């Protein structure tokens, strides 16, 4: 139930896309966009039926600057979501984090006495192990990018 | 017309983190804002913060920090936005995955994953059609492969956006 | 506290070992074809008394008249074949057991440990050819283990769904010398997890919340109902609910009283078939839902709610989806619904007097005649005449076929085990062995028996058994030169022609044959030949006091086709009405 | 006809995590169940459970949960098995090694083990002749190798068969 | 004492496999199988002689489907097994699990707080390592597929 949505030149392009989901009334799971001087990739991941999102697709279509809507959900995807949790760094507690950051495998791009922040990054699967198992670490900010999707191509 | 284009900076280049409910209109509550300030949204990444009901967006604008103060309170007076946090005058991480599949032949693709093994960038899917990086970091390192791979068959740059933290550091 | 044969610490044959521990489960009657390769047991055998080799004349006739021992008693029948071939003629009864649902144990001697699968001499892999049609196999290496998987054999042969257990031993086993390590625990420990707990009024409250909302209720009740003596009887004296019983389970209801739906399904009555196939409520005690019971999966009481207890989980869900479902042993869980709704029987419904309506009404305009043309004996009145000559209850064997189901919709059963069929097998050639081993499950009761035309002959050498063994089997043989089922089955599916129906000799086709009374003088049993109405209830009469056994020889007509008989994938809908042979 | 074929799932494919005693004849109780209940087995792996002295068959079955709960219910009619899991509707680990024997020259020997270092395949021996990889991970990361070494000499893929447990994440 | 068999088209491919051990008496140490469409490759260890090896490499071939048996114990093999341990992830023992997960150098799939999964794969000499060596932790639930075997091929 995920869409990638490339869209051509305006400003405020997001206006339109999170617009048609809001007022058309169906909640987006969630969004992220590369946006740029007049192209922008957005991969959005809409909580409906694939009724629903049969009507999205091309509702969205009903926006003049979409160049294209793709539902990228039936490929088999590359799903993968940027996490850059900043966690409390006490050195008692550290000591764990250490090599739960190496099992999922992320580097960590700023240290303090009681701040660390890492840069998780992959499968929402994996994503969600990360805000439940660190969860049990005293989290400090979790920011996360959107799941971004891709077409694992062949033919 | 394939790829996204290279990179999502100008000079200004304000970021500011959101701290807004999760309402399901809740990114066209705010974007709503930047257009009508009449902000063109440089780069914008939505996602869920640390209190499981909240969302955070990260967004990038092009303007100076008279208009940002222009913004930062003027975001203040949407209903849902807990805090605004202007990180583009402090020291801030600033990572952004790339995803970047790049249509090669089979000699070719020895010739990339090794500037992927550079970047550190996870080659997350691969074919003999293509090959599918994964590269994350600061965007000067996405737009440093992205001008590196012009070069290479390049397809559907599935980027991501600025994403960030404030470092304490 | 068990007489042991022997002292406790006795090294000695595992046969020695072997042979105690039946006795030790508290059995009496083995059925034991000699052994080239099984040799010891029947020499520990031959150190007993209390244990009886009733040494069968075939095999195949030996696991059935350990069926015929086990479901005429309820104790688990344990068999004794010789390794190899005797054992592949197990696997006929084998697999009778395993789909009629009856606590079978086949003892077999293998060959010896050393030459077990090598292509050797005397050898079948049996313990991996009945892998797929018994409830448990067992190739025991050690002395000290015999009784380990005795116990745990019939313990597999009495839990659960009661399953034949195969229970091998090399021939080298018993010729190793050891002492007997009597009570060791059961190794069953994954069957401990599906050992079935008692299911609880909280459990049968989803029942007895929709016996007041059933209008139409029907009680389809079978083989799980065999150790239901008065317990089925006490289920219908509480709340009333028409009957509809299967085959293992005819004898479970005594099929005499007011709600006397002998028999349902693709081959039953068609008047169960209308009690079965207009409820709202599918109220079901220990049946398994086969494709000539229910014709189509989804349309068998469609416009019911199945409810259906059951010992076996596999069971349930297998052959029909259940609407609601509990599990349980049944005659337990009955026990814990008929002495516990006793405080519901103020609040229960007992309104089905408009449902007993139903039936009554359609008792008679759906009823079970035949055609006397001439004086050629309808077998559907000749087991009407049993009953009217047997006194009652009689232990009944049947072999299969349309000389089966003559005994199932026309004897008034009275007792549940007082009655043998091949349902599930639907092996021919179960008749007459099953005579064998029900005359010493109830040795002095009234074995009666009736085989069919081939079933009689596809088993008729352990008629040698029974002189043997002095049993007064009663053996009625429902002959019509014919393979009486299959016949129909040219008719009602497709053609009626003739082809290889015929079993008789085309040169004396008027004539009988094969000639049963010389069967019988054969082997000096006493015999009869009936083909007219007047002697029928003559012969029988000459049958009930004869000493020791009896055969005799009714002529079915055999152009004589029983009604229903559906393709498979049907309903009521697809009924015949009158089809015979001619 | 050398290699093994590519994958070894259809849409339905239910997963049943087995757990048997360890007769050694226990197999042919478990896949004589599949057998006799008119299923093909579309992968099966089987080994020692934790508790040494039972062992533990994880199956791939190409049948829905309504013909499925005619099996675990029916493979609990078995003796021998303690338990059966339906892992296919729960979230579910499903590694599988795959040991793939590539014939290949020196230069194409290079444009293997890099696609091997893509999907972490620890390349176990080498010779001049060929080069056998060896992968881990889920189904299709193995399919994913195998329909891109099938351009290159591939030889006996000797795989090992979906294996699973079901996570508790 | 190691087997490696390829088979043809049939369904229930391993019944006929799986009994000819049983039936013939014969244990079977270990077994996997990559079955597909009309293709397997069976891995099968058997605790037997050298002689009684010789019997069951052909009396395997009294088996129809069986396009090839080959003894691969001769040859220097490459015997994998892969081995999927879920064990007790609590934190006071889990902090020694994490280098003794990377000694033996295997992945972690699936992480919780009491109950993390490991993907040790290779030699059966370092895998009954792991199932001694990381026995001293408590192990909720090993599974592990059969030891696979190729040729080290050289000439
Ligand atoms: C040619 C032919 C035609 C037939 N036509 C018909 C027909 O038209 N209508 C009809 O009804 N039958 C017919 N039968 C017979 C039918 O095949 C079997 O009688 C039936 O399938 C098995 O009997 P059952 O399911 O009632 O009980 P069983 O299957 O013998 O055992 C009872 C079932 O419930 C459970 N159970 C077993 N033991 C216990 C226990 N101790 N306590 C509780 N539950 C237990 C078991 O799971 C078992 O499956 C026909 C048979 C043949 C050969
Ligand atoms: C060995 C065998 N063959 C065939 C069948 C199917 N079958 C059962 S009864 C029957 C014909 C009935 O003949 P018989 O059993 O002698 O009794 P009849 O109805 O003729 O009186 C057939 C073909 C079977 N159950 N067993
Ligand atoms: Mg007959």
């Amino acid at each position: 139930h995920t869409i990638s949505v490339f869209v051509g030149d305006e400003s405020g392009m997001i206006n339109r896309i999170a617009g048609v989901f809001a007022r058309r009334g169906y909640n987006i799971e969630s969004l992220a966009v590369g946006l740029n001087r007049d192209k922008a990739l957005f991969t959005i991941v809409v909580c409906g039926t694939e009724r629903v999102l049969q009507q999205v697709i091309e509702q969205l279509q009903k926006l003049v600057n979409v160049l294209k809507v793709e539902d990228i959900s039936s490929e088999p995807q590359v799903e993968r979501e940027l996490m850059l949790v900043k966690v409390n760094a006490h050195p008692e507690s550290r000591a764990e984090i250490m090599w739960l950051v190496d099992t999922f495998r992320a580097r960590v791009v700023d240290i303090a006495e009681h701040a660390l922040t890492i840069e998780v990054t992959g499968d929402p699967g994996k994503m969600i192990a990360v805000e439940r198992n660190l969860k049990k670490f005293q989290i400090r900010e979790i920011v996360r990018t959107g799941k971004i999707a891709l077409r694992r191509e062949k033919m | 017309g394939l790829l996204t284009d290279e990179d999502t900076s100008g000079l200004r280049s304000h970021t500011l983190s959101l701290l807004v409910n999760d309402i399901p209109g809740v990114l066209n509550i705010v974007t709503g804002v930047f257009a009508r300030r009449g902000y063109n949204i440089q780069s914008l990444a939505v996602g869920h913060a640390e209190t499981k009901g909240i969302s955070r967006i990260t967004t990038v604008i092009p303007a100076t920090d008279e208009s940002v103060s222009k913004l930062v309170q003027q975001l203040y007076k949407l209903v849902d936005v807990h805090e605004v946090h202007d990180l583009t005058h402090l020291p801030f991480s600033e990572r952004e995955l790339m995803l970047i599949k790049i249509a090669v032949n089979a000699a070719a693709r020895r010739d990339v994953l090794d500037i992927a093994s550079i970047f550190r960038a996870k080659a997350v899917d691969v074919s003999d059609h293509t090959i599918t990086l994964q590269l994350t970091g600061d965007l000067d390192k996405m737009v440093a492969l992205q001008r590196l791979l012009e070069p290479y068959g390049i397809c559907e740059v599935a980027r991501t956006g600025r994403v960030a933290l404030a470092r304490e550091s | 506290t068990f007489i042991s044969r022997f002292a406790p610490d006795q090294p000695r044959k595992g046969a020695d070992i072997l042979v105690e521990a039946l006795e030790r489960q508290g059995v009496e009657t083995v059925f034991a074809y000699p052994g080239g390769a099984s040799m010891e047991i029947h020499q520990a055998l031959t150190r007993s008394s209390s244990i009886r080799n009733v040494l069968p004349r075939h095999e195949q006739g030996g696991v059935f008249a350990a069926e015929g021992y086990a479901r005429s008693s309820g104790k688990p029948g344990i068999c004794i074949a010789t390794s190899g071939p005797g054992a592949t003629n197990l696997v006929s009864g084998l697999a009778d057991a395993l789909l009629d649902s009856v606590p079978l144990v086949a003892i077999t001697g293998q060959v010896p440990r050393r030459m077990i699968g090598t292509d050797a001499f005397q050898e079948t892999p049996i313990v991996e050819v009945t892998r797929s049609i018994t409830k448990h196999n067992y190739l025991v290496m050690d002395v000290e283990d015999i009784p380990r998987i005795i116990e745990e054999a019939f313990f597999l042969a009495t839990s659960g769904r009661p399953g034949p257990v195969l229970v091998d031993v090399p021939k080298d086993i018993q010729q190793q010398l050891a002492i007997p390590n009597w009570e060791q625990a059961m190794r069953l420990p994954g069957y401990m997890s599906r050992m079935p707990k008692p299911p609880e009024d909280s459990h049968l409250e989803q029942i007895v919340r929709l016996i007041s909302e059933s209008k139409k209720p029907v009680l389809y009740v079978g083989g799980g109902c065999l150790n239901s003596s008065d317990e089925l009887g006490r289920f219908v004296e509480l709340t009333g609910i028409p009957v509809a019983s299967t085959l293992m389970g005819l004898g479970s209801y005594p099929c005499d009283d007011e709600l006397s739906l002998h028999m349902l399904g693709m081959h039953g009555t068609v008047y169960a078939n209308y009690a079965v196939e207009h409820s709202d409520l599918l109220l079901a005690f220990g049946v398994r839902f086969d494709d000539r019971v229910t014709g189509k999966l989804e349309a068998f009481a469609s416009r019911a709610k199945i409810v259906h207890i059951d010992i076996d989980s596999a069971e349930i869900g297998k052959n029909k989806t259940p609407h609601v479902s509990v599990c349980g042993d049944v005659k337990l869980a009955l026990q814990g619904m008929n002495k516990v709704l006793e405080n519901r029987a103020e609040e229960l419904k007992l309104d089905f007097g408009v449902w007993r309506n139903e039936l009554n009404v359609q008792k008679q305009k759906f009823p079970l005649s035949f055609k006397t043309f001439g004086e050629a004996i309808p077998p559907q009145y000749a087991i009407k005449v049993l009953d009217e000559l047997t006194d009652g209850k009689a232990i009944i064997s049947t072999g299969v076929g349309q000389h089966q189901m003559w005994a199932a919709q026309f004897y008034n059963y009275k007792k549940p085990r007082q009655w043998l069929s091949s349902g599930g097998l639907g092996a021919m050639g179960f008749g007459l062995p099953a005579a064998i081993g029900a005359s010493v499950a109830n040795p002095d009761a009234i074995v009666v028996d009736i085989d069919g035309d081939g079933s009689f002959i596809m088993n008729v050498q352990e008629l040698a058994t029974i002189r043997v063994e002095n049993l007064p089997v009663k053996v009625l043989l429902l002959n019509n030169q014919h393979l009486g089922m299959v016949m129909q089955w040219e008719d009602r599916f497709y053609k009626a022609n003739r082809a290889h129906t015929f079993l008789g000799d085309p040169a004396q086709e008027d004539e009988i044959f094969p000639n049963m009374l010389l069967f019988a003088a054969a082997c000096g049993i006493p015999a009869a030949r009936v083909t007219k109405k007047a002697d029928l209830r003559e012969a029988i009469q000459t049958m009930l006091d004869t000493p020791g056994p009896y055969l005799l020889d009714v002529i079915c007509p055999h152009q004589e086709h029983v009604l229903p008989m559906i393709p498979s994938g049907g309903t009521f809908n697809d009924v015949i009405t009158e089809g015979d042979g001619r």
